[PDB]
């Protein structure tokens, strides 16, 4: 397995817009469910 | 703690598209859900 | 008579006990006035007793219960 | 009455090693706390390692709860930086 | 590679970083939960609709907060990143069943996000009482969903000791006693021993009151003499050590990074510390009941649990003022692990006092089920846990990553989020004795001015949150490679370098006697 | 030693259970069910069971276990 | 590596254990709320397949290729040690809702216990059968351990399977008296404590015999030595759990609730 | 009631939550004094460029930091069981009223003579009279006689509730299958408010508790009115 | 019954770089298939039914 500062992660950080879409898309979906369960809730 | 400097350095330019980007990824979305709470 | 007094068998805050004592010793009480055709006054202690503490809802469940046959206390 | 094998007929792989090495009171596997010497430069602890370097801890007196920790790299004997006591690596 | 890598692993630094994301996305949801409920209390009247969609809102809050986020950053990512590397072992004792405690919990949360889509959701409270939590009240999936989640988590959890406990007990060097572990270490031994004790009595109570919906059992069901109250004592019997398993990890990492920015070797009174830290999970067993002042218990069973709760006072004073004793003296590196740190004795020295006052039966007839109990855990817990995860998250991120932190930025962080925690619990103080319920959609009028300052400090904490996200990327984005860390002879995790190769110790240490 | 432990087995506990089973033996056979009395605190129906017809018992014994409105 | 301890080879079972789990919750929520089988099914045979090759596993490491230094053998027996006791308190939580039920009977039981229309079973009768034959079991299996130790496979084979056979007339006995039992989950908190009780000490009595009778079938193809044998011991030690829990439900439920 | 911009408790309507409030008012000053001394502390540690690194002898400072927490701890438990045992004391009621709470209202029973029984909603916000508190109004107040001890018996007839009267110093759980005693002395005629203080579903924010406290005579028409 | 150890030691330390769980042969590759297919078949399935439920 590759060793060493940003080898020991399940993600890619080689490119650092590439990772900010990928971390975007990771916190932003956690933050984002909680609203769209309150609308899925309200709308039924 | 000592460190080499950055290998590809983030200019005040690039954190400020960074910081701008991040901080959308939490308020749109949710900003849309609560924007649309009468409606829901 | 103004409400039911301290009873030293029954003093903590759960007066469970207490309510449903009392409403059997009342029915106990009636059936052994009822069957000798005694008087069911004597057993008027029990009745102003369990009528105070005892909720509505469970008095008219147990009476339910006693008229269909399964009143679970012995009386 | 007898039909089951012994750690002697069946042991294998790395409990098998450490079976034969104990009956020879060797410890390739580190299994046994190491004694100190007194530590001076002239009967220094002793370190055995496979490499050029191993972690020393040093428990500087008898009781301490705080372990001194370092690196050892074979060459001249090296002081823990609390007591001054030298360990020397044996690769 | 990567499927056997991440997906396959028996390596406790790559488990101890799924870990660590998996709680950094949990605490996204239980931000935006919090939020929501901010967002309804933050005005008078009705926002989202009645206490039902509220109350899922206050479950889900907590479920995520504490089994989620708290419980796998500490003990699931802290644990096994530092405790292998803090006495020097290979990996933890079960390296396959490690694997399994983390890939139970993205199952655990499914459940738990499923209890909210169905039906009208589960708004219960995080202690799942019945009857409102049985199947009249609450009919449908929901609350099987979340005793179901509960269970995937207590397996995790449960297992999770067993692997901490055989680890520390049997893989230091074998001149270590276990009074030369670090203080990390004995948190975490101690934790895995409330968790194997605790969270299978919580398993007997939900299974009992999944039987009660499902299968028309009645431990809890007057009806077929059962009785409410001992739901609420199985559930307190597990809920009183599960504040102590949230906050034991913090205290071994609060002495860590106190001993580290103070530039001392070792913590002062060691044997103290770990006296202090044995007492309290020894009490945390016999306090339970502290939860059920108002519930109908005899004068003299409210005198014992008002003074055993009491006690806790005495062993966790030891572990403040022995942190102060650590400060006393030393050369102060003003690092964002060490501002943590500090807010962290003193916000928690707020929340542990205020907890005195409740353990007070008396006048807990008077705060229990008000927003004084809410402020009470929010110090504890919100500048308690909380805080002692964001000081080890920016004192070891240049260990696990390689990379530094801008510092500055982390400061800038540690402000925001030092104003905006104050700005929404200290008010609740004022709410509580004033006589604001829990788990209210809404409020009489008196007590709008507060719970209006509570939701715009929320807010504040919102941006705290999302400013971290920003720093977090901004460190992989420059790769600032760490080259010296200071402090190695007292901090074994560091002597590999950062981060540390996937094998370490495959030489031991040598240690002799 | 493995011999006192087989001389327990076959001189102790062997011998107990074939007493106990001797004793079961000469007490089984049916006694005589009650009278059915419908009290609200047993035959508990608060949600349909998830198997038959709703009403049923995981092992329903018809003998024995009288339904909600009484034996079958 | 210079140290004793097992780098375990990159597994799959961790993830088809922890998928089964969802498997099996589910199909739980889908068999009491959307009338069907089907996810309950799939995550009973995944969990079941998950178990088989993660043990199998173990086997492979430990009789076939040597990794279980004594080491490592001390940190099993401590795992099995601690998995006993979350058990013991897992069990804990039944007694005390036993025992609060019982020494506390409401209105609704007629204020007694037993409760009013409650026949107990005969303690006497089939549970003390019962007893003579965990009890029986506990001496049997102590037999089938001191044969291993001494080197006598026919004396170990003959004491594990009397052992084995022990807990499945305990499990035969026991199925039959559910099934007369006049008294059912549904009967109130008497019904309720007796069957969820007794009910998860029958399934951790059918699992101990499984793994008694995994014991048996490697100890049919040599994999014991006189020595080493730590699946022996921790079925052993399982079994003495089991045992001891049997005792208490019969004082506790069947005797002094009788 | 609450009042705008309230910090502390609801005046005391009763002895014992005289008694609550001068305890507070007791621990409450050692809370502040031990955040306090700890803030400070922390300060002082922090405020020296002296430094001392070497080892540090324990034990001496640990009888300190044990025994005078100890003796504070013992400072609040005695007052502080004093009062736990005060409203535990037998005190012969005049008078008994049952409360079933139930999702989401509470009725009232009093049942010492006569089958008095009714039911206390909220008033809906859209039908407040002027002057009327939001989400604290009910049709049928609890009408009690003042300067009396009385036998409040709490149950219900669903799930959990609480009813409580913060200005009574009352909070006791409404369990169903339960029935929970407390006392009520009001030294004072007037309104005394509270909410329901166990989550009970949908309406739990709008099911409160309003005590109207009058002279025995009012309350004796008061009750045969309401037959 | 023969002791057949030996034999199977040698099976299992073969130098071959297979890991443990596939180690035996091909039979280990079909019953790992089949374990995989059924648990992440089983949890799309999990999935769908979750969508199923979140509606009336
Ligand atoms: C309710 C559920 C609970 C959810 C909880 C979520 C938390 C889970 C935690 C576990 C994380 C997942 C890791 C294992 C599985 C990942 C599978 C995958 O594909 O992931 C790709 C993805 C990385 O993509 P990459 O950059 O393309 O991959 C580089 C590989 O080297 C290149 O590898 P490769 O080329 O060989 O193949 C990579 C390829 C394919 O690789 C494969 O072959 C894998 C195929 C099977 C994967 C199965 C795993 C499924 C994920 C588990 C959770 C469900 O992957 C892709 O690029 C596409 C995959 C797309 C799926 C992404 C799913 C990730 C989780 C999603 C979050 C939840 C959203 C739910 C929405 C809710 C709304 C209602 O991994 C991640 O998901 C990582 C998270 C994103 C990065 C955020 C970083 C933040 C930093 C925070 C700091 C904390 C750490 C501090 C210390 C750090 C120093 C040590
Ligand atoms: C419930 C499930 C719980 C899981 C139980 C854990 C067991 C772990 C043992 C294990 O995996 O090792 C097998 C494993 C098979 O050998 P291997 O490592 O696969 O292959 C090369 C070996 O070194 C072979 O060396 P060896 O010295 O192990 O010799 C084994 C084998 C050599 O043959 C082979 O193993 C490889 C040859 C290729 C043919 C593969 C045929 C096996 C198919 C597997 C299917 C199992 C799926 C289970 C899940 C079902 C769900 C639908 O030679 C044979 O003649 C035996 C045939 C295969 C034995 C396994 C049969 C499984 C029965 C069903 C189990 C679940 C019930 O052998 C061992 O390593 C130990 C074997 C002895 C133990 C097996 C005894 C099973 C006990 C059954 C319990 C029944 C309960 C009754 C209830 C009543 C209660 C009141
Ligand atoms: C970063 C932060 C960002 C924003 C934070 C949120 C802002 C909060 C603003 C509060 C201002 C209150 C106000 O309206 O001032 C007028 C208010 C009007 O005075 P008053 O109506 O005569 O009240 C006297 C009360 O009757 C006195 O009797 P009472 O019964 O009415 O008093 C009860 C009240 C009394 O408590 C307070 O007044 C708390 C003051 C907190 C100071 C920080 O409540 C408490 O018991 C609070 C419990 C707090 C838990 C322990 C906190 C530990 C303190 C840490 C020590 C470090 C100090 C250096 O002025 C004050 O007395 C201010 C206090
Ligand atoms: C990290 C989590 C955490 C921690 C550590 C604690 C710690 C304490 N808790 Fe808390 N608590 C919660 C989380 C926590 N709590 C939660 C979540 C609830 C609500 C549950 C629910 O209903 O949902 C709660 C509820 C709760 C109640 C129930 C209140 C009610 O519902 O009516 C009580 C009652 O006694 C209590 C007391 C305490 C006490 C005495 C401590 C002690 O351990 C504190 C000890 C610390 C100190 C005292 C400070 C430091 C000491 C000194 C500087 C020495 C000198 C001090 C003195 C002399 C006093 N807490
Ligand atoms: C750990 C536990 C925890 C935490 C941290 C919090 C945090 C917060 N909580 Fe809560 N809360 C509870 C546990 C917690 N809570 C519990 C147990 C209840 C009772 C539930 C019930 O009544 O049943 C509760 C109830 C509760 C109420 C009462 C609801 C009611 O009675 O109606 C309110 C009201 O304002 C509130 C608000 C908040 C807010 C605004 C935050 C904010 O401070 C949160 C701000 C955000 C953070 C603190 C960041 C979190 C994320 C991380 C730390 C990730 C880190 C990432 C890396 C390390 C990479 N919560
Ligand atoms: C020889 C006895 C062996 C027992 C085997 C029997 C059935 C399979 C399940 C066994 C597991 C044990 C306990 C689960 C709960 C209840 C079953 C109790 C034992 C039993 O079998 O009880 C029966 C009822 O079963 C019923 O409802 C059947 C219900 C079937 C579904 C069970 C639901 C599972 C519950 C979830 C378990 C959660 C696990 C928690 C793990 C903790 C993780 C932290 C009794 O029959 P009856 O007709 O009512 O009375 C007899 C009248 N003649
Ligand atoms: C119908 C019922 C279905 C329900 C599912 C559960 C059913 C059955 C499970 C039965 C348990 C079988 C366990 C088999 C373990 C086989 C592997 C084994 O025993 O492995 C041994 C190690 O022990 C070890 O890992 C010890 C491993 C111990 C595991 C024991 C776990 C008990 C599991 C209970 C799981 C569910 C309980 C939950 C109930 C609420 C191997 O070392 P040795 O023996 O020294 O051999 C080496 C020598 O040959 C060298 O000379
Ligand atoms: C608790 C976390 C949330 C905190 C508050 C978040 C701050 C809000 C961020 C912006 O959110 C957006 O706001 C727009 C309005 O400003 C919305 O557009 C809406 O309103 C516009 C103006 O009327 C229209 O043009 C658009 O079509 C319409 O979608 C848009 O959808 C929404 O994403
Ligand atoms: C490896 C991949 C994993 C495999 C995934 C397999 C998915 C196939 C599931 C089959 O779907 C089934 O559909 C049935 C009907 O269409 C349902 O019957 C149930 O629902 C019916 C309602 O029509 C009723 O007859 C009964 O409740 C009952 O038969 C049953 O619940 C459901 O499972
Ligand atoms: C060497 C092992 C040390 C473990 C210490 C555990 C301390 C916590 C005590 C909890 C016991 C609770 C009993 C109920
Ligand atoms: C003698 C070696 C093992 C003994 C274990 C204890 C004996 C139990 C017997 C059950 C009756
Ligand atoms: Cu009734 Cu809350
Ligand atoms: O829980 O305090
Ligand atoms: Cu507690
Ligand atoms: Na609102
Ligand atoms: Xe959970
Ligand atoms: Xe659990
Ligand atoms: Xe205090
Ligand atoms: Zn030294």
């Amino acid at each position: 397995y590759e060793e060493g500062p940003g080898k020991n992660i399940p993600f890619s950080v080689e490119n650092k817009w590439r990772l900010l879409a990928m971390m975007t898309l990771f916190f932003g979906s956690g933050f984002a469910a909680p609203f769209f369960i309150v609308r899925h809730q309200l709308l039924k | 703690i000592t460190a080499k400097p950055a290998k590809t350095p983030t200019s005040p330019k690039e954190q400020a598209i960074g910081l701008s980007v991040t901080f959308l990824s939490f308020l749109l979305p949710a900003g849309w859900v609560l924007y649309h709470l009468d409606n829901y | 008579y103004q409400t039911a007094p301290f009873d030293s068998r029954f003093p903590n805050q759960n007066q469970t006990r207490n309510c449903w004592q009392n409403y059997l010793d009342f029915h106990r009480c009636e059936k052994a006035m009822t069957a000798k055709g005694g008087d069911v006054s004597v057993c008027e202690w029990y009745r102003r007793v369990y009528k105070s503490l005892c909720p509505i809802s469970w008095v008219s469940t147990w009476d339910d219960r006693r008229a269909e046959g399964t009143f679970p206390g012995k009386i | 009455g007898g039909g089951v094998p012994t750690d002697e007929e069946q042991a294998t792989g790395l409990e098998r090693e450490v079976m034969l090495a104990a009956r020879k009171g060797q410890d390739p596997y580190n299994i046994l706390a190491p004694k100190a010497t007194s530590g001076t430069k002239e009967d220094p602890n002793l370190v055995p390692s496979i490499t050029n370097k191993r972690i020393v801890g040093c428990i500087c007196e008898e009781d301490n709860s705080t372990v001194i920790w370092f690196w050892l790299h074979k060459g001249e004997a090296q002081r823990c930086p609390s007591c001054g006591t030298h360990y020397k690596l044996v690769p | 590679m990567f499927i056997n890598r991440w997906l396959f692993s028996t390596n406790h630094k790559d488990i101890g970083t799924l870990y660590l994301l998996f709680g950094a996305w949990a605490g996204m949801v239980g931000t935006a939960l919090s939020l929501l409920i901010r967002a309804e209390l933050g005005q008078p009247g009705t926002l989202l609709g009645d206490d039902q969609i509220y109350n899922v809102v206050v479950t889900a809050h907590a479920f995520v907060m504490i089994f989620f986020m708290v419980m796998p950053i500490m003990i699931g990512g802290f644990g096994n990143w530092l405790v292998p590397l803090m006495i020097g072992a290979p990996d933890m004792a079960f390296p396959r069943m490690n694997n399994m405690s983390f890939w139970l919990l993205p199952p655990s949360f499914l459940l738990l996000l499923a209890s909210s889509m169905v039906e009208a959701g589960a708004g219960t409270g995080w202690t799942v009482y019945p009857p409102l939590a049985g199947n009249l009240a609450h009919a449908g999936a929901s609350v099987d969903l979340t005793i179901f989640s509960l269970h995937l988590a207590g397996v995790s959890s449960i297992l999770g000791a067993i692997n901490f406990i055989t680890t520390i007990i049997n893989m230091k060097p074998p001149a270590m006693s276990q009074y030369q572990t670090p203080l990390f270490v004995w948190s975490v031994m101690i934790t895995a021993v409330l968790l194997l004790l605790s969270l299978p009595v919580l398993a007997a109570g939900i299974t009992m009151l999944l039987t009660d919906r499902n299968l028309n059992t009645t431990f809890f069901d007057p009806a077929g003499g059962g009785d409410p109250i001992l739901y609420q004592h199985l559930f307190w019997f597990f809920g009183h050590p599960e504040v102590y398993i949230l906050i034991l990890p913090g205290f071994g990492m609060i002495s860590h990074i106190v001993t580290y920015y103070s530039g001392k070797k070792e913590p002062f009174g060691y044997m103290g510390m770990v006296w202090a830290m044995m007492s309290i999970g020894f009490l945390g067993f016999i306090v339970w009941a502290h939860h059920m002042f108002t519930v109908g218990m005899d004068v003299d069973t409210r005198a014992y649990f008002t003074s055993a709760t009491m006690i806790i006072a005495i062993p966790t004073g030891v572990k403040v003022f022995s942190w102060l004793a650590t400060l006393h003296g030393g050369n102060i590196k003003w690092s964002p692990a060490m501002m943590w740190a500090l807010g962290f004795i003193f916000l928690f020295t707020v929340g542990g006092l205020t907890g005195i006052v409740l353990a007070n039966s008396s006048l807990d007839i008077v705060l229990h089920d008000t927003y004084y109990v809410v402020a009470h855990f929010h110090y504890v817990l919100s500048m308690g846990a909380v805080f002692a995860i964001m000081g080890g998250f920016v004192h070891w991120f240049p260990l696990f990553s390689g990379y530094t932190l801008n510092d500055t930025w982390a400061k800038i962080h540690f402000a925001i989020m030092f104003v905006g925690v104050n700005m929404t619990f200290f008010p609740q103080h004022f709410l509580g004795l004033s006589g604001m319920p829990r788990r209210y959609s809404d409020y009489p009028d008196a007590y709008t001015m507060w719970n209006t300052i509570s939701s715009m400090g929320s807010f504040i904490s919102l941006t705290a949150v999302m400013l971290m996200v920003f720093i977090i990327w901004e460190a992989f984005a420059s790769k600032r490679e760490v080259l010296t860390v200071d402090l190695t002879t007292t901090n074994l995790e560091w002597l590999n370098g950062c981060p540390p190769p996937y094998h370490t110790f495959e030489e031991p240490t040598y240690v002799n006697l | 030693g493995a011999r006192t432990w087989r001389f327990l087995t076959f001189g102790l506990a062997l011998p107990s259970v074939a007493l106990c089973t001797l004793n079961s033996w000469l007490h089984s056979g049916h006694r005589e069910r009650p009278a059915f009395i419908p009290y609200h605190h047993l035959r508990i129906r608060t949600k349909p069971f998830s198997w038959g017809d709703g009403n049923h018992t995981f092992f329903h014994n018809p003998r024995v276990n009288p339904l909600p409105t009484g034996y079958e | 590596q210079t140290h004793a301890y097992h780098m375990v080879n990159p597994s799959p079972w961790p993830l088809t254990g922890a998928l089964s789990a969802l498997l099996m919750t589910s199909g739980l929520t889908m068999w009491f709320h959307f009338n069907s089988m089907t996810l309950l099914m799939i995550g009973l045979t995944t969990n079941m397949l998950t178990m088989y090759q993660w043990w199998r596993d173990v086997i492979r490491e430990s009789t076939f290729q040597g990794h279980h230094t004594p080491a490592v053998q001390k940190g099993l027996r401590y795992g099995m040690i601690l998995f006993i006791i979350s058990e013991v308190l897992f069990f804990t939580g039944f007694f005390w809702a036993f025992y609060h039920s019982s020494l506390a009977p409401t209105p609704e039981l007629g204020g007694c216990w037993p409760p009013t229309g409650i026949h107990p079973l005969n303690p006497l009768e089939v549970p003390l059968l019962n007893t003579s034959v965990l009890l029986a079991s506990g001496v049997s299996i102590t037999w089938a351990h001191h044969s291993l130790m001494e080197g006598d496979r026919k004396h170990m084979l003959q004491a594990l399977f009397i052992t084995i056979t022990l807990g499945v007339y305990f499990t035969l006995l026991q199925a039959s008296e559910y099934y007369e039992a006049p008294f059912t989950i549904s009967d109130g908190v008497y019904g309720s404590t007796f069957f969820v009780a007794t009910g998860f000490h029958g399934l951790h009595v059918i699992i101990g015999s499984t793994f008694l009778i995994v014991c048996f079938f490697r100890q049919l193809k040599f994999h014991f030595t006189s020595n080493h044998h730590f699946g022996f011991e921790a079925a052993a030690w399982y079994w003495h759990f089991v045992d001891v829990v049997w005792l208490f439900l019969y004082v506790s439920i069947y005797w002094w609730g009788s | 009631m609450a009042y705008p911009m309230q910090l502390g408790f609801q005046d005391a309507t009763s002895p014992i939550m005289e008694e609550l409030l001068h305890f507070h008012d007791h621990t409450l000053m050692i809370v502040f004094l031990i955040s306090s001394l700890v803030l400070y502390i922390i300060s002082l540690m922090l405020t020296t460029k002296l430094t001392h690194t070497s080892t540090m002898d324990a034990q001496e400072v640990e009888t300190i930091w044990t025994i005078l927490p100890a003796i504070i701890l013992i400072l609040i438990a005695l007052p502080s069981l004093r009062i736990l045992y005060m409203m535990d004391e037998i005190n012969n009621p005049s008078l008994t009223v049952k409360t079933m709470g139930h999702q989401w209202y509470w009725s009232y029973e009093y049942t010492d003579y006569e089958d008095l029984s009714f039911d206390s909603y909220m008033i809906p916000t859209s039908e407040l009279k002027p002057g009327e508190l939001r989400l604290l109004e009910v049709d049928n107040r609890v009408v009690l006689p003042m300067e009396m001890t009385i036998r409040m018996l709490v149950s219900s007839e669903d799930v959990l509730h609480s009813w409580a009267v913060p200005s009574l110093g009352l909070k006791t759980d409404a369990i169903p299958g339960r029935l929970n005693q407390t006392t009520l002395m009001s030294s004072r005629p007037g309104l005394y408010y509270g909410q329901c203080s166990e989550i009970c579903g949908s309406n739990h924010s709008f099911m409160p508790i309003v005590l109207e406290l009058v002279p025995l005579k009012y309350f004796e028409k008061w009750s045969a009115s309401m037959l | 019954f023969e002791n057949r150890v030996a034999e199977k030691q040698k099976l299992f330390q073969e130098d071959n770089g297979l890991p443990v769980h596939l180690k035996g042969g091909a039979t280990d590759n079909i019953l790992y298939r089949v374990t995989m297919t059924l648990c992440l078949g089983g949890t799309l399935y999990s999935l769908y039914c979750l969508g199923w439920a979140s509606f009336p």
